[PDB]
């Protein structure tokens, strides 16, 4: 019921300003003992707290990054906004918003709930949407009663891409692999689903690829090989 | 950029009690409560311990936190496989107008887990890609443990390294690992060989899959 949902640009150019928004529901920031923070995590590295705003509008900031940051809230919109100036490639990270809660008669629960986070990449390279190709199941490539088919999502930038199958109706046997970062600086990934070998003839399979950074979605039908 | 000091890694065998330390200073851990967070690959951190060694609903009491002077510790008793994750401590620092400090994180390994051979699925270039004047072979590798493989590609029977790109292994939900490898070719190269193969080596054994253009 409590939700924290981060949003903002997937890609920022060096020296530019980043603005992120946390849209929350299920609780009120004006409630005594509530606060919301932004915390970031560079890929494969540690969490780093950036700023916090509390129910009384008091703000706190990272002592090392303070000069670059502003945090504010909009009661009317149930949003908390972070601004960070002079972005650099080292600022590429997943940015999370997290809630803190004090329950009367108990110690504070710091960062008790976290959003899913939003990835921000700082780069001079331009956005590029993916080319999506079907990976059709072959007759020599079945595993007895099951077969794997998939889609290749080639040459996109920046991350992330998400993939579902049959508009979410097909969930069993789905495996979307982490992307490869090519030497070219573009990414590719693949998603596969395992289905009954006998179904290939009668069922329609469609991968739904979402590349939010390029505002692109592709639904690619994966036809039996012929 | 202040950070509480944690060891980069910790390990134990199932059933064991494993501890993870977190070292700070008088103005953070020395003066304030330490919390702990668990982060499984691919997800946001979740609060594990807060306040007076308190646990949010859903966190078993075999996770417990302690603190003394300027260091804190997370003890995980009755170690289980699902406990594999990165663990972070955090504490407020009263100095410099106030700020949060997080630890550098500790990756917890449960050792002695059963080996598992990789499943390999190999796809040839699609007709659609070939008609766009490109060719990519896609080798998907799943369900292996431990999480280290090497991938080699062959054109016919001979090694090919040019055009190969391979991911680091990544932990799946089941604590096994997955990886993928891609071989970029021209459509002329694809068509001019009898076959191409992806060979995955794991714990001294190999699985090789082959595709051919004529198929």
């Amino acid at each position: 019921q409590v939700q924290l949902v981060e949003s903002g640009p997937a890609l920022v150019k060096p020296t530019q300003t980043l603005t992120l928004t946390c849209s929350f529901s299920g609780f009120s920031l004006s409630t005594s003992g509530m606060s919301v923070s932004w915390i970031r995590q560079p890929p494969g590295k540690a969490l780093e707290w950036l700023a916090l705003i509390d129910w009384d509008d008091d703000t706190y900031y990272s002592s090392s990054l303070k000069t670059r940051l502003t945090i504010s809230k909009d009661t009317s919109k149930s949003q908390v906004v972070l601004t960070m100036t002079n972005m650099d490639p080292v600022d590429t990270a997943t940015y999370y918003c997290a809630r803190t809660l004090r329950v009367s008669g108990d110690y504070v629960r710091d960062f008790d709930l976290w959003g899913r986070g939003t990835l921000v990449t700082v780069s001079s390279a331009s956005t590029k949407g993916p080319s999506v190709f079907p990976l059709a199941p072959s007759s020599k490539s079945t595993s007895g009663g099951t077969a794997a088919l998939g889609c290749l999502v080639k040459d996109y930038f920046p991350e992330p891409v998400t993939v579902s199958w049959n508009s979410g109706a097909l969930t069993s046997g789905v495996h979307t692999f982490p992307a490869v970062l090519q030497s070219s600086g573009l990414y590719s990934l693949s998603s596969v689903v395992t289905v009954p070998s006998s179904s290939l003839g009668t069922q329609t399979y469609i991968c739904n690829v979402n590349h939010k950074p390029s505002n692109t979605k592709v639904d690619k039908r994966v036809e039996p090989k012929s | 950029q202040p950070v509480l000091t944690q060891p980069p890694s910790a390990s134990g065998t199932p059933g064991q009690r494993v501890t993870i330390s977190c070292s700070g200073s008088s103005s953070n851990i020395g003066s304030n409560t330490v919390s702990w967070y668990q982060q499984v690959p691919g997800t946001a951190p979740k609060l594990l311990i807060y306040g007076n060694n308190e646990r949010p609903s859903g966190v078993p009491d075999r996770f417990s936190g302690s603190k003394s002077a300027t260091s804190a510790s997370l003890a995980i008793s009755g170690l289980q496989s699902e406990d594999e994750a990165d663990y972070y401590c955090a504490a407020w620092d009263d100095s410099l107008n106030g700020f949060w400090v997080f630890g550098g994180g500790t990756k917890l390994t449960v050792l002695g887990q059963p080996k598992a051979a990789p499943s390999v699925t190999l796809f040839p270039p699609s007709s659609e890609e070939l008609q766009a004047n490109k060719a990519t072979l896609v080798c998907l590798i799943s369900d292996f443990y431990p999480g280290a493989v090497t991938v080699a590609w062959k054109a016919d029977s001979s090694p090919v390294k040019a055009g190969v790109e391979t991911t680091t292994p990544s932990k799946q939900s089941n604590n096994k690992y997955a990886a993928s490898s891609y071989l970029s070719l021209t459509p002329e190269q694809w068509k001019s060989h009898k076959s191409y193969s992806c060979q995955v080596t794991h714990e001294g054994s190999t699985v090789e899959k082959t595709v051919a253009p004529t198929e």
